[PDB]
């Protein structure tokens, strides 16, 4: 439940 | 100068008056020819 | 009739220079110290013997039956930063959603607040700045925002620079292509219900080229509840409509990839509860809209020419209705001139062919951390991108009245539109030309 | 009452005009030989008889009874060296590490000293400035560094130009990404501890933009004790926490290929030893961090904008102060006049997608050695770079007071803040117009 | 207080006529397209419709 | 029968 706020899929 | 007034629950105008002279003086030497002097005092403009 | 004497040198006659210079070796080393080029003090003098102060007592004198007069070019050369603290271009107060809840058994609490978010100095281009800007109203959502329920899809006020309306069709309600035409035109704000942005303390306002109709009334805010008409358009559902080929048509794509809700105002409505500026301004009612009291502009980084006010108080007369005073704020002003500040402007077609490549380039999405959300998406780079850049100034003023006895040491001082010193200037420099007038 | 004589030829009236001007074939022959466009001497006559030096004493002479003045406007042409000896912006003083040590039986002994790196003149632009500074420290690394124990892990002192703090979460205590934000922002320079750079003697502070709030204390020091709070966080172990899905997160990436470590203070902080000014400007404490008394500016190669002076001390009366002399250091002035180099500005969103295809280009990693550690990495390439560009100048002094009779040759020099000729002057002439100011 | 500055007044000589430089400085920012110019509109005639 | 006006194919 932590939302890194970061598209790491590309 | 300091007032002391009573308290109002809402937004007033303390309103100063100075007391003073306001004149004009009105020259018409010529036809359609009006000339004017001013003079406020004390507090002049 | 019109000598000009120095303690003990042949007397030159008619005229002269007398040079106002901070770099001098001597003087920086004694005389100033705890100052800087904007408030700094310099011998006149010029004669190599003399140790400076000593030089202070002596005179330049301009024969006293005649009042003098001298011309006065200075040379200023600054170096300030698009935005800064001085300024008044790192900060910019928006009101953004704190905490999203599920209250009272069926109640969904809504708690937004105004906040102050500060940039780092420096980082010009107009573009990037905006970035900046959106940034920090992310930055802000990870220390307060998520951690208080409120999702992305939530996120209140955010800065692009499109036409969200380009694609739109007058019967479908939609924007056909499903997709928000991604070029840029011009910059706007887009607000969430109940939140929007403050600039009265700011002149980033200047920089996305917004400014109110009536400038002194101090107070720019500009409200969700402000930007009537014009909630940008929704999406056609580009996959939906082509695979049925009735025609499904109507369906408005609510959501996207990580499936973000794009906050339709009904089941029905074709229109999102993302209201954009730019829309209310061209797209609104012109009598009441936010086009009624807002102005539409170009751009310019600079955020606005500001002058700059010279002083010297200890060589030239006080002009007309001045007082000489003091008081550093104060001085008496001799010269005015715009503080050395342009805006060049460049060509990028490479402007997102380059924010596509630009995100490779730079190894993460910090700026673009939605790449799904047609509207949290990051706004396009606009081609023709404008940059302030400092440049000296061999500015000239006028002949103005001397004291006919001019001190060894003068003070130089240059002040700003507030009246106080600059800290950007590297600088400053001036010569006086010295010149009868009449006599008395 | 006005005239104006010459040995032999009809006298002349009212003005006229004597030019300045070092190209004529027959006196760089003879009179110059050992001197340069600075400081030359010339003859004024201009009449094709008489040999030059027997023209010396032939004079021009402005009638007697009145005193005269002329219009001197000059045209001065350089053509130096962004980055040169003359001008202190070669050099730069910096304090490294030089040995890595096992001493007595269990102490780790770290032995820094101060050492200053210079650069080969010329090559301009500020981005690979920056560069062969980094290079220099590299370049010393090697005839020192390694051989006495220190490895590149530790190599203090580094100019980068980007915000070590994009990624940054304020949870986490990482940059989240994985990597630092590779776009640029503007030069700083981090460093390690125990080191830190002075530019005491040297104006390449100026390239990088950062100046001391209070210029006129000889001083500039800044220690890596200084840049307090604001030391780079570290990145997010990318890799273990997606292959991970508690979650690892706290774990801080502690090397990278090629196994370099990024010296983090502790097994448990977030945070790294290396410190960025850049960070402590606008994320450390405002009234005790370095924003105290440092300040963040727009670059300028240039690296200063200096003034030059004029004389021609056989030509012009000796303005108010000065004092007549022989010593051509202290000749009178008789003008100033800003130094002609210019900052042009470009646009290159070619920067760091050229970096990248710029390494291809230059057969060599020869700046970017550490390819893989996202500290000593190649700064990013700013789009903008700026680049110092000579241009003539066609000035324009006043009219200044004349002696009546002007010498055959004069003497012409122009000077530096310091007073010295500058040998990058490529052509330097004027024109003198003399003219009556009133009567004996 | 401004407005009792307006009661003052400067007074140039009165047995001379005088005149005065005027420089200026000027700055804007008018957009290439807009209305108050002239440049955001323009009449075109066009086809409304084609029938049977 | 309704034309979107827009080349979906390219």
């Amino acid at each position: 439940t932590f939302n890194p706020v970061y598209p790491y899929d590309t | 100068m300091t007032f002391e007034v009573d308290p109002m629950d809402e937004p007033t105008l303390l309103y100063v008056l100075f007391e003073v002279f306001d004149v004009v003086r009105v020259h018409r030497p010529h036809r359609g020819v009006i000339e004017t002097v001013y003079l406020r005092t004390p507090f002049s403009a | 009739r019109n000598s000009i004497r120095y303690s003990e040198l042949a007397p030159l006659f008619d005229t002269t220079r007398v040079y106002l210079v901070d770099n001098k070796s001597t003087d920086v080393a004694s005389l100033n110290y705890q100052n800087d080029h904007s408030n700094f003090l310099t011998t006149v003098i010029q004669n190599n013997d003399y140790s400076p102060g000593e030089a202070s007592t002596q005179t330049i004198n301009l024969d006293d039956r005649s009042h003098w007069g001298g011309d006065l070019k200075t040379i200023l050369h600054t170096n300030m930063p698009n935005v800064n603290e001085f300024m008044f271009t790192n900060k910019f107060k928006a009101r953004v959603m704190v905490s999203r809840s599920l209250t009272k058994d069926k109640q969904v609490e809504l708690k937004y607040e105004w906040v102050e978010f500060t940039l780092p100095e420096g980082n010009y281009s107009e573009t990037m700045t905006i970035d900046l800007m959106n940034n920090a109203i992310v930055e802000h959502y990870l220390k307060v925002g998520r951690q208080n329920g409120v999702l992305e899809s939530d996120i209140g006020v955010k800065f692009d620079t499109r036409n969200f309306r380009l694609g739109f069709d007058p019967v479908t309600g939609l924007v056909m292509p499903g997709v928000y035409t991604n070029e840029a035109f011009h910059p706007d704000i887009i607000l969430l219900p109940g939140c929007g942005v403050d600039f009265t303390h700011s002149r980033l306002s200047n920089l996305l080229g917004i400014r109110k109709r009536q400038p002194f009334q101090e107070g720019f805010r500009i409200t969700y509840d402000d930007l009537e008409g014009g909630n940008i358009p929704a999406l056609l559902d580009v996959d939906a409509y082509q695979a049925s080929l009735k025609k499904p048509v109507i369906k408005p794509l609510t959501e996207d990839s990580k499936k973000r809700s794009y906050n339709l105002i009904s089941n029905d409505s074709t229109f999102t509860q993302y209201r954009s500026w730019y829309l209310a301004y061209n797209y609104g009612d012109p009598q009441t809209g936010i086009r009624s009291w807002t102005l539409l502009c170009t751009p310019d980084v600079t955020c606005g020419s500001e002058q700059v006010y010279w002083s010297l108080p200890d060589m030239m007369q006080d002009p007309v209705t001045f007082r000489s005073t003091s008081q550093i704020s104060n001085f008496p002003v001799v010269g005015a001139e715009l503080l050395p500040v342009h805006s060049k402007s460049f060509y990028n077609d490479q402007a997102v062919y380059s924010q596509l490549i630009r995100q490779f380039t730079s190894l993460t999405h910090v700026f673009n951390r939605f790449p799904e959300n047609q509207i949290l998406a990051r706004p396009p780079a606009p081609t023709i991108t404008t940059v302030s850049e400092n440049v000296p100034a061999l500015t000239d003023h006028g002949t103005l009245p001397l004291r006919n006895s001019i001190g060894g040491v003068q003070r130089v001082t240059i002040t700003d539109a507030r009246r106080r010193t600059c800290p950007y200037v590297y600088k400053a420099l001036g010569i006086v030309s010295p010149r009868v007038l009449s006599s008395r």
